[PDB]
RNA sequence: GAAGCCAGAGGAAACUCUGGUGGAGGCUCGCAGCGGUUCUGACGUGCAAAUCGAUCGUCAAAUCUGAGCAUGGGGGCGAAA
RNA sequence: GGAGACGACGGCGGGGGCCCCGGGCAGAGUUCUCUUUUCUUCUUAACGGUCUAUCACCCUGGAAACAGUUUGUCUGGAGAU
RNA sequence: AGGGAAGUCGGCAAAAUAGAUCCGUAACUUCGGGAAAAGGAUUGGCUCUAAGGGUUGGGCACGUGCGUGCGGUUAACAACCAACUUAGAACUGGUACGGACAGGGGGAAUCUGACUGUCUAAUUAAAACAUAGCAUUGCG
RNA sequence: GGUAAACGGCGGGAGUAACUAUGACUCUCUGUAGCCAAAUGGAUUAACGAGAUUCCCACUGUCCCUAUCUACUAUCUAGCGAAACCACAGCCAAGGGAACGGGCUUGGCAAAAUCAGCGGGGAAAGA
RNA sequence: GAAGCAGAAUUCGGUAAGCGUUGGAUUGUUCACCCACUAAUAGGGAACGUGAGCUGGGUUUAGACCGUCGUGAGACAGGUUAGUUUUACCCUACUGAUGAACUCGUCGCAAUGGUAAUUCAGCUUAGUACGAGAGGAACCGCUGAUUCAGAUAAUUGGUUUUU
RNA sequence: CGAAAGGGUCCUGUAAGCAGUAGAGUAGCCUUGUUGUUACGAUCUGCUGAGGGUAAGCCCUCCUUCGCCUAGAUUUC
């Protein structure tokens, strides 16, 4: 919510695009624009 | 300006009626279910600008100030101020009345 | 709303900020013009051997266009199909 | 040596014509009511005379406490006001 | 009507948006843009109010309408003339107020060609062609 | 003899006895956000597009599931008046070796002359 | 009809085509499988033993790109994008509509052709039969609804050139 | 039977015009404000469920009016 208020989300009303949003965290976080890693087991 | 004025009188686009509004500004209670049955997160400033004479949230309170300088909110003020349609006016028009004992 | 210019506030100055002015661009919405995207479109012995309607691209320029003139088939011309 | 003789675009100023407003004479229409009303004519060529019209140029004089000045910041001891 | 893409290969088509004033406007970016992003508030009529202009015009002493020598910057005043914008307020009708007309739907992304431009007149307008930039070769 | 080293080939690194090209013969090879570089470490490239694709909101007759209205036709009349196509013709069923019947065989049947429509068949695609 | 088939729910089989047999999602794909509703979501033919209804894929003229091959023109293991067939007024069939001859008309008959309904639920039976318990029917009777069919316009919606 | 008309039934929504100590305000004239007054002024109120329409596929009307009438032509056991 946040997020969509923050990017100008908004659907009519000024309610946020919780939907959109999700769609574009998830899309960053596939397309290496989100930093995470696995890390490996210690020996 | 209406936006879509072609189906304006569809049911699902009904508004909040007069005496409604009326029974809210008399009551706080009624206000408090016709405000329960929403959802605070999906309304415009999170519910926390709502003009009760227009029935009507607003993104922020300059907004709401700026909509109160308007003529709808005037015209809204007016028609409060001539006093809504009831049932009880409807029956008094016919001269009926209700017998308790 | 580009350079150039004026004022005010700073800054040792170079410069910085604010408000104006100005009117640049193979910039942009869009009328005519030019073009020709789409539609189970009209038409299909048609108004027409390529037309009609709506919609669409472009619209100050690598824009549109007249007349005069030049290039001729082993050729010409070709932002090349 | 000059004229013939020369691009495109932008805003600014002058002039003609058109458009618009008011008064007046004449004509026409409207008129249940209202409307001193609504409409129409009221023009002046080429060619000449005469008086004037931005730029520019000339004379006096010598500008800082710089000044003049365009919507647009150009001009001035190479002489500004 | 009610539902709102359940239709269909596919939202094809239609609908929705649309002028103007004001509030506000993210990522990305070649820092120029994106942008009218997005999302909101408003708009009729009538009666008023306020603001924004032009022209003309100064007192003495002499000579006699001009010449001087002065004196003064409250003309901050009068007289006359004139047009269109802008803002503010009350009142008032309403189912409609850019009332017809005119007039962006918007957004998240991927591929693709840098862009403006050009071609298969009469089935293909495009990742095709061109373009600026870059690189090579020949020639005194 | 030298290369645009363009095409092309090209697993490396050491040695030597060859001794120059071709060698040849052995050996052996597996930071939950840093460091280094002249702020950045990029093509995951902005803008632009009647280019191709997926999705969301809004929207609606796209659909459930159809109904109704208007104009012009179609229709009927007066006038005017073509063309395509055409062996001959046009109801079917079963059989008719060459996997074909409209005409033959055997049955069903079968009654003048017509008008509006329709798209099974025959015709109909500069086929 | 048969089955340890108590009841309920079924399973195997017989006669039977009268009557039904649905709505969606999914194309990084042999689109086949999932989801639900339901009484049930059976299978085929009349095309595919070539073949003019409409419209998508196998699919493929001319423009273009990438991959593989080729010295090249070009070809393909391939992948992507955009792309011209446009009757009906004829005969027959079918659906409707007239009709000559028998004077005109009214009331009838009925050969022949067509033919139509369907499924579920609820109340009662009954918490009964049956059952250790958990559970748990049916015939007669009654009332609605599903799908189909034929009408109709009092009412409610829709439609407005009643301009 | 037809054309009008009248009555009914429906549809819309209160006609034109006149008037009003209704009307935000503004400007004049004077009693200089005492509805001071007059003028203008969206609108409002009254006359006024008024006005307008009503079969074109609405209803009634010997007894509200006007008109029309026993044809013409063709054919027939
Ligand atoms: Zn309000």
């Amino acid at each position: 919510e946040m997020l969509a208020r923050k990017s100008g989300r908004l659907l009519k009303g000024g309610e946020p695009d919780v939907d959109g949003v999700a769609k574009q965290v998830l899309n960053d976080f596939m397309r290496g624009k989100i930093p995470w890693f696995t890390p490996a087991p210690e020996p | 300006g209406v936006f879509a004025k072609r189906t304006m009188t569809k049911t699902r686009r009904r508004l909040r009626d007069l005496d409604q509004i009326e029974r809210d500004l008399r009551s706080p209670r009624h206000l408090q279910q016709y405000k329960e049955t929403k959802a605070a997160e999906d309304l415009p400033g999170l519910g926390l600008y709502y003009c009760i004479e227009c029935a009507k949230w607003f993104e922020s309170e300059t907004s709401l100030v700026g909509h109160r300088k308007g003529k709808p909110h005037k015209r809204r003020l007016k028609q409060l101020k001539e006093g809504a349609y009831t049932h009880e006016e409807a029956m008094a028009a016919i001269g009926y009345r209700i017998d308790n004992g």
